[PDB]
């Protein structure tokens, strides 16, 4: 029977199609976390300088946000390749039924 | 409530008035029945079945009736029309001299001292019939096809239930079930005609085939049948939380995969190419079976699987995670997915169990198709019959007279009280001699001493009347017989039943 | 017809916060808990009007007691209107359906 | 099966079960029954390394752990 | 046949969207579950005294010097403020997640069955 056949390549078809638009952005919310730390490091040292985790800036010295911001950067560059072994195994898994409609058809 | 000498003698009447009509519309020569309906239905049969149905019965001895009527009708179908003239006889005989001589329980037992009579003479009357001669079991056939009077493409597709129930004769239990019928499934072809309608080995896989699942034609590749037992395993033997977001997709559908990856490798180290996978399929079973381009066939039934099962003859897989071609896949087999006419048959043959065979049916329209197969239903329940005991017995009073003396010798010999039963019990023998002089028309008086001149010396041994030969005849002469399979059965039907109203003086509410 | 789907909004009108409650219903459950999981380690509001007003426990004990309870009671105003306007509107589909077939 | 005559009380327990000797000892003495509710059937090892399949190749070395 | 299923198919599009709109809107309430959680991760994470730059009100914001990392908000209950402790309310920051999740995650395959029932209705619509 083609139901399930059916029924597996339309889940997991939407399953897939996540891994891709995120994963470039958790590149860049990577590199933006190093930008907006080159951001404050560019100017070389400034108290008033704020990284937070809400509507609230929490006053921060720069530096333990160089080390919590490439933190933040190493939080999306790690997301990155968590949503490519998403993107790796849901892109066959959608065809594994897929490869049961045709052949039982081709046979 | 009904209960009592009423239910007594209505344990005789409704036996009785059932099988009174009945005999008209036993034998080859047979006097039809007519129906009409409030309704307006009209009804001319000889069947008895068929008047079993549509007829209303307002005791439940008439009602049970049907019940063992349906009996000897599970068994085979042919001789229900039969047994009932057995025991309405019985009851209509012995009851009101011996009940009201008194006693549910001597007619009981005598009606063992009677079963075992005709047993006993069954040992003598019943001849071997061997299946290595077709007509040897065909004579039978067309004798037994010919009773619903289609002899035309219906008895060279005989020789095919011949064929494919005698080559669906396996499973010894070891006192050997072997002899059966049921292991032939019928093919169903529109287009063909009867004549190139023939046995392929095992079972020949119409009725999930409307259009190939299994490759199209497939000669050693092994059809495969995985039964159940295919869903994944998330852990070891185990199953983990399933899948949920985005790694779980990944991880956890992937511990779903392995597990059956596992199973479906041992699928493809026995090389099939279709596999027929009935319920209890996972799409990973199938795709690692895509991943070897063995077609992977799911959710199809169990017959249709027992079919195949029965077609390349391979068993139902027990333990799905360790396989074995001795498991599916047996022999060299075949699998051959035909069009003919409109649809494509999966053909699963070359078949280990001892061969298979099913009967291909092949009518113009499904109607001429359909007229074989019904006449062919005879054969292939005559040919069990042959396989069960393959003993083809004189017809006709034959049997009647012969057991009714052989009773009435044990009367003579026992001389008890049961005598008086084995005299009214071998009094229900002549119904054949009866119902055939009814049937051919002549005088019963006559040909009831005559048959009993029968018997007088050559113990009416092939001797009966023959109603449809209107005089008391040699069956060998007439070719006619039957295993004392179908006898034996039919006979002690109706024994029993006669047992078992004659048990019942009570209803109640 | 507009007699089919003429009450329906009229329902679900009295349906649409009735289902809000039944959050707040489950978490007026939860803030029985949270006021119970609240010994004053941390302060506790009913927060009522632009204005915060400074609360207790036992302030919003009964209250969310009470909250609950009246959570659970634009409930029946619902069921009031539930039956009121499935029910007409019931009648009313039939009325200008053959009319306009007519 | 045989005759009615053999028919006879049978010391210990009545067994009837598929016959365990591919070659397994056919008689002991002093028995510890262990008798299995639960097929055993070869646990995987999918709680090592490589639990994730993208591949028919991680079939491969789950097979050697389990 | 068809205009029937010209007909039906109407409803189980929305069907479709009734499921599809409500599912994708649950993780923007679960974005402040974390948030607050996170919000009240980096709380207790520096301490009480640094600056916080807080909403006014729009088009500005409003500084001010954070005296309690402890003192933390829950909403529960109807339009009420539970202020927990850091790991309270950190324990409902997390905890939230869980309940409104299942009754987001829900949603996703009935999306997909009611557009397997408007599909099925195209086809026959179409066929």
């Amino acid at each position: 029977a083609f139901t399930e056949l059916q029924a597996k390549v339309i889940d997991t078809q939407q399953k897939v199609k996540l891994a891709d638009i995120q994963i470039e952005q958790l590149n860049r919310t990577k590199k933006h976390a190093h930008l907006t730390d080159t951001e404050i490091m560019t100017l070389v040292d400034e108290t008033n300088m704020y990284e937070g985790v809400g509507r609230m800036f929490i006053l921060q010295s720069k530096e333990a946000i160089h080390s919590q911001l490439l933190e933040k950067q190493k939080i999306a560059e790690e997301k990155i390749k968590e949503l490519e072994q998403k993107k790796s195994y849901l892109e066959r898994s959608v065809k594994e039924a897929e490869d049961n409609i045709r052949e039982m058809l081709m046979a | 409530r009904e209960s009592g000498r009423k239910v007594q003698s209505g344990n005789i009447n409704a036996a009785k008035t059932i099988a009174d009509i009945i005999r008209t519309c036993l034998g080859p020569k047979s006097m039809m029945k007519m129906l009409l309906d409030p309704m307006g239905g009209i009804v001319m049969t000889n069947d008895g079945n068929a008047i079993l149905r549509e007829i209303q019965v307002q005791h439940p001895a008439a009602k049970s009736m049907i019940e063992i009527s349906r009996t000897q009708d599970e068994e085979v179908g042919d001789g229900t029309t039969s047994v009932i003239i057995l025991a309405g006889e019985m009851l209509s005989v012995a009851e009101h001299f011996l009940e009201q001589q008194m006693h549910p329980t001597v007619v009981i037992s005598a009606y063992r001292k009677a079963l075992d009579d005709m047993i006993s003479t069954l040992k003598k009357i019943s001849i071997p019939v061997d299946i290595s001669d077709s007509d040897m079991m065909l004579n039978i056939i067309n004798s037994s096809i010919t009773t619903k009077a289609i002899s035309r493409w219906s008895s060279l597709a005989c020789n095919i239930a011949l064929d494919a129930v005698k080559m669906v004769q396996f499973e010894e239990n070891g006192r050997k079930e072997i002899d059966i019928k049921k292991y032939a499934r019928v093919e169903k072809i529109p287009g063909g005609i009867i004549e190139d309608s023939c046995v392929l080995r095992g079972v020949m896989i119409n009725k999930d085939v409307t259009h190939p699942r299994m490759r199209r034609y497939i000669k050693n590749p092994r059809i495969v049948l995985l039964d159940s037992s295919l869903e994944y395993k998330k852990g070891e033997s185990q199953t983990d939380i399933e899948i949920t977001r985005e790694e779980d997709f990944t991880r956890i559908l992937q511990m779903e995969e392995e597990y059956i990856q596992q199973l479906c490798e041992d699928i493809i180290q026995l090389k099939p190419d279709v596999v027929i996978t009935e319920k209890g399929i996972s799409d990973l079973a199938q795709h690692y079976l895509m991943r070897a381009n063995i077609t992977a066939i799911r959710r199809v039934r169990k017959t249709d699987n027992n079919r195949i099962a029965r077609a390349c003859g391979a068993r139902i897989v027990s333990r799905p995670e360790e396989l074995r071609e001795d498991d599916v896949g047996t022999g060299a087999g075949l699998l051959e997915i035909k069009k003919i006419g409109d649809e494509y048959f999966t053909f699963i043959t070359d078949c280990k169990d001892p061969k298979a065979c099913t009967i291909l049916l092949r009518g113009a329209s499904k109607e001429i198709l359909s007229e074989v197969e019904r006449n062919l239903q005879d054969a292939m329940q005559v040919c069990r019959n042959v396989l069960l005991d393959p003993q083809l017995v004189p017809g006709g009073g034959a049997s009647e007279m012969a057991v009714a003396h052989a009773l009435t010798e044990k009367s003579k010999a026992m001389t008890g009280v049961e005598q008086w039963p084995y005299r009214a019990v071998a009094q229900a023998l002549e119904v054949i001699p009866r119902t055939l002089i009814q049937n051919c028309g002549a005088s019963t008086i006559r040909l009831l001493t005559s048959l009993r001149a029968k018997h007088t010396q050559e113990n009416c041994e092939t001797w009966g009347v023959n109603g449809e030969t209107g005089t008391l005849v040699d069956m060998k002469e007439l070719g006619i017989w039957e295993p004392l399979a179908v006898k034996l059965q039919t006979y002690k039907t109706a024994v029993e039943t006669a047992v078992l109203l004659l048990r019942i003086d009570d209803i109640v509410s | 017809v507009e007699k089919y789907q003429q009450l329906q909004k009229d329902l679900s009108k009295s349906m649409s916060g009735r289902q809000k409650l039944e959050a707040q219903l489950t978490e007026n459950n939860i803030v029985k808990e949270e006021l119970a999981l609240l010994d004053g380690s941390n302060v506790v509001f009913k927060l009522l009007g632009p204005v915060l007003v400074k609360q207790e426990l036992g302030e919003a004990r009964a209250t969310v007691g009470k909250r609950l309870d009246y959570i659970t009671a634009e409930i029946k105003r619902y069921e009031s209107q539930l039956r009121d306007l499935e029910r007409q509107s019931e009648q009313q589909r039939e009325t200008l359906a053959q009319l306009q077939q007519e | 099966g045989r005759s009615q005559m053999e028919s006879m009380l049978i010391s210990g327990y009545a067994l009837n079960c598929v016959v365990g000797s591919q070659g397994m000892p056919k008689r002991i003495v002093n028995a510890k029954i262990a008798c299995l509710d639960f097929s055993l059937q070869k646990t995987k090892m999918k709680l090592g390394v490589q639990v994730v399949i993208t591949d028919p190749e991680k079939l491969d070395q789950i097979r050697q752990r389990e | 046949n068809l205009p029937q299923l010209e007909m039906l198919k109407n409803q189980l599009d929305q069907e479709v969207e009734f499921l599809s709109t409500s599912i994708a809107q649950l993780k923007v309430v679960q974005t402040k579950y974390v948030e607050a959680k996170d919000c009240l991760n980096v709380l207790n994470k520096s301490n009480e005294g640094k600056e916080l730059l807080v909403p006014l009100t729009s088009s500005m914001y409003v500084p001010g010097k954070l005296h309690d990392v402890e003192h933390v908000l829950i909403d529960v209950g109807t339009g009420y403020y539970v202020e927990k402790t850091a790991e309270d309310a950190k324990d409902f920051f997390k905890r939230k997640i869980d309940f409104l999740t299942k009754q987001m995650e829900k949603i996703q395959p009935a999306l997909q069955e009611k557009h397997a029932m408007k599909q099925a209705v195209m086809e026959m619509m179409s066929q």
